[PDB]
């Protein structure tokens, strides 16, 4: 869809949407063209689903990170800013939004993370992460606490799993090496290994989410907290004196947040790519409508040069640039979503107990440099040999079940899964078809026990792949050629031989009999 | 076995909530003295790191492991030695607590009662 003659624009439920409305009803004001903002749920994961489909927003405001893989898909429009337009901001806040040279997106403002304190409760904040414990248990005993922060989302945890030498992809030369990454180092062990200390000698609780982490700090239950500018505006409409300064250091080190370059993006199939233009060139990027914004929820330090006036007039955004040079700023690159998505599960598993330190950042590794079982359906996924043996790849996923479609490779861990032979070889001759209700019966018995089947071979490329196919096909009544291209965009590898093809095209007549 | 679950955590709760009375009740109603929580931490480790020495005391008396280590190498005496809690560790070393075991960094309960400026602690702890 995507209505002509009318703009929608989603921004994250954190960051100033009313403000941005106010801009949006200015341009309206002038043009008659109606804005929409929305702030859906899961929005960096919803606006890839619907605009490659062609839906979603005309604009789409997220910070830089995510942005290459947008373009990387076709999801985004090159913008073409006029040279006197790209001299108003930042020039390094531009290279945020290039993606192989070309502009990818409008830079808005600068966002870093930063510790922020109750005064009363805690009149000098410390100055390093190994206090924090003696802190809380001082806190504890007048019932409160010392540090509440998201812990359901990894970028609140990456500056202490940086601080002592975690990175996402190394920077070598010009180019990101997407090969060389920092996420099982001893650096990020150390600083994972110190948050779950916390959490397990109970100084944080590991359901503590965004919600519940500004609820306590904003009533005066907690006295820290770790957030970014946005967060500012619900600490002033409360009772609380708070300052923003310099996260604290871990063994020694500064630590080490990811800054984001809030970002607008144009929609690939948005009919409105002018009219976007004009709105965001000339309504939203001015000092007027950056402000409108900035009143509702704070942006940090905007991309906006003639800002440096009003801006760094503000200690808070002082200590949002301190800590963002202390820190990196992200890669753009299209492997921050496999990235983010690894390190999300490393630190929740981690803090939740579900995995070790090392067991967690050592899946997170593979996944992110190289890849792993890749998800089919929510109970089902794909592999190879090589994933069926590192039982950290399976327990970071929840795999209870396995599939072993082969006649040569071990079954590693039968203590810990329920296992199903298919010992076929990958060649002309194997008559897997004998298998494909066995082996829907199994994946079926265990996902209705809310387990989950991990189906590998030896390549996780033709043996698992027609089990896999032969599910898809009779679960949901497919055809084969809809089944393949289902499972070749998730795992792109996949080749079933030319005798396995046949006999699921075989299945394929015997399944949907008219 | 669904209840006993019940009663670990509540233990769990109450001997890191310094919970005397509760812990006693709880004890009396059965509950596992070695209930762990996913990271392997047991009461005696909470009791221990917490200062709660009565509690400390208790679950001693009714069998719980000095020497258990915690998903994460951590034994009651290290959690003791940390904060130098003289009373709770001098118990710990009366029930038989270790003072070899190493934790995840390999130091000792005398080496993490050096580290942390806990000096009586340490002459105790030097000549053993
Ligand atoms: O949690 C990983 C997540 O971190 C970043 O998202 C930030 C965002 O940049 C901030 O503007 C604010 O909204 O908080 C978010 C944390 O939830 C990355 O930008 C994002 O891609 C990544 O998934």
């Amino acid at each position: 869809k995507i209505e002509e003659g009318k703009l929608v624009i989603w921004i994250n439920g954190d960051k100033g949407y009313n403000g941005l409305a106010e801009v949006g009803k200015k341009f309206e004001k002038d043009t008659g063209i109606k804005v929409t903002v929305e702030h859906p749920d899961k929005l960096e994961e919803k606006f890839p689903q619907v605009a490659a489909t062609g839906d979603g927003p005309d604009i789409i405001f997220w910070a830089h990170d995510r942005f290459g893989g947008y373009a990387q898909s076709g999801l985004l429009a090159e913008i073409t800013p006029a040279a006197a337009f790209q001299d108003k901001l930042y020039p390094f806040t531009w290279d945020a939004v290039r993606y192989n040279g070309k502009l990818i997106a409008y830079p808005i403002a600068v966002e870093a993370l930063s510790l922020i304190y109750n005064k009363d409760l805690l009149p000098n904040p410390p100055k390093t992460w190994e206090e924090i414990p003696a802190l809380d248990k001082e806190l504890k005993a007048k019932g409160k606490s010392a540090l509440m922060f998201n812990l359901q989302e990894p970028y609140f945890t990456w500056p202490l799993i940086a601080a002592d030498g975690g990175y996402a992809f190394k920077y070598a030369a010009g180019k990101y090496d997407i090969k060389d990454v920092g996420v099982d180092n001893a650096g990020a062990k150390a600083g994972l290994t110190f948050l779950v200390d916390l959490i397990k000698n109970k100084h944080m609780n590991a359901d503590t989410d965004y919600s519940i982490a500004e609820a306590a700090f904003n009533k005066g239950e907690t006295a820290m907290t770790i957030n970014g500018p946005w967060a500012w505006s619900n600490i002033d409409t409360s009772a609380v004196n708070y300052g923003v300064t310099v996260l604290p250091t871990f063994k020694g080190q500064p630590s080490k947040p990811f800054v984001g370059v809030l970002s607008a993006g144009i929609n690939a199939a948005s009919p409105n790519k002018e009219l976007a233009k004009e709105f965001l060139e000339n309504y939203l990027l001015t000092d007027e409508g950056l402000e409108a914004v900035n009143k509702d929820k704070p942006l940090g330090a905007v991309a906006l040069k003639s800002y440096e006036e009003e801006l760094a007039k503000d200690p808070r955004i002082a200590a949002t640039m301190e800590n963002a040079q202390k820190g990196e700023i992200m890669p753009n690159i299209p492997q921050m979503s496999a990235f983010w998505y690894a390190v999300r599960t490393a630190v929740i598993n981690a803090a939740s107990g579900r995995q070790t330190v090392d067991a967690a950042l050592a899946a997170a590794q593979t996944n992110a440099a190289a890849g792993g079982p890749v998800e089919i359906l929510p109970f089902l996924y794909l592999g190879s040999a090589y994933h069926a043996s590192r039982k950290d790849m399976l327990d970071a996923l929840g795999i209870t079940a396995l599939i072993n479609v082969s006649a040569n490779c071990p079954n590693h861990f039968e203590g810990h899964y329920q296992y199903k032979s298919i010992p076929v070889e990958d060649n002309h001759k194997a008559d897997i078809s004998s298998w494909f209700n066995e082996a829907i019966d199994f994946i079926d018995s265990i996902k209705n026990a809310g387990g989950r089947v991990f189906v590998h071979s030896q390549a996780g490329i033709s043996r698992s792949a027609t089990i896999c196919l032969a599910y898809l096909m009779r679960t949901n009544r497919v055809k084969l050629d809809e089944a393949f291209e289902f499972v070749k965009q998730r795992r792109s590898i996949i080749s079933p031989n030319f005798s396995f093809m046949g006999q699921l095209l075989q299945f394929e007549s015997q399944v949907l009999a008219h | 076995h669904h209840h006993g679950s019940d009663l670990g955590k509540k233990l769990l709760e109450a001997a890191h909530a310094g919970q005397d009375d509760e812990v006693r009740i709880l004890m009396a109603n059965g509950a596992d003295v070695n209930a762990m929580d996913n990271f392997g931490v047991t009461p005696l480790h909470l009791a221990a790191y917490w200062g709660h020495f009565e509690i400390v005391e208790v679950l001693l008396k009714y069998g719980a492991d000095v020497n258990a280590s915690d998903a994460t190498g951590d034994t009651p005496l290290h959690l003791a030695a940390k904060w130098g809690y003289l009373g709770i560790v001098e118990v710990l070393l009366k029930y038989g607590a270790d003072v070899n075991a190493q934790d995840k960094f390999g130091k000792t309960a005398f080496d993490i009662s050096i580290d942390n400026g806990n000096e009586d602690l340490a002459e105790i702890l030097q000549k053993l």
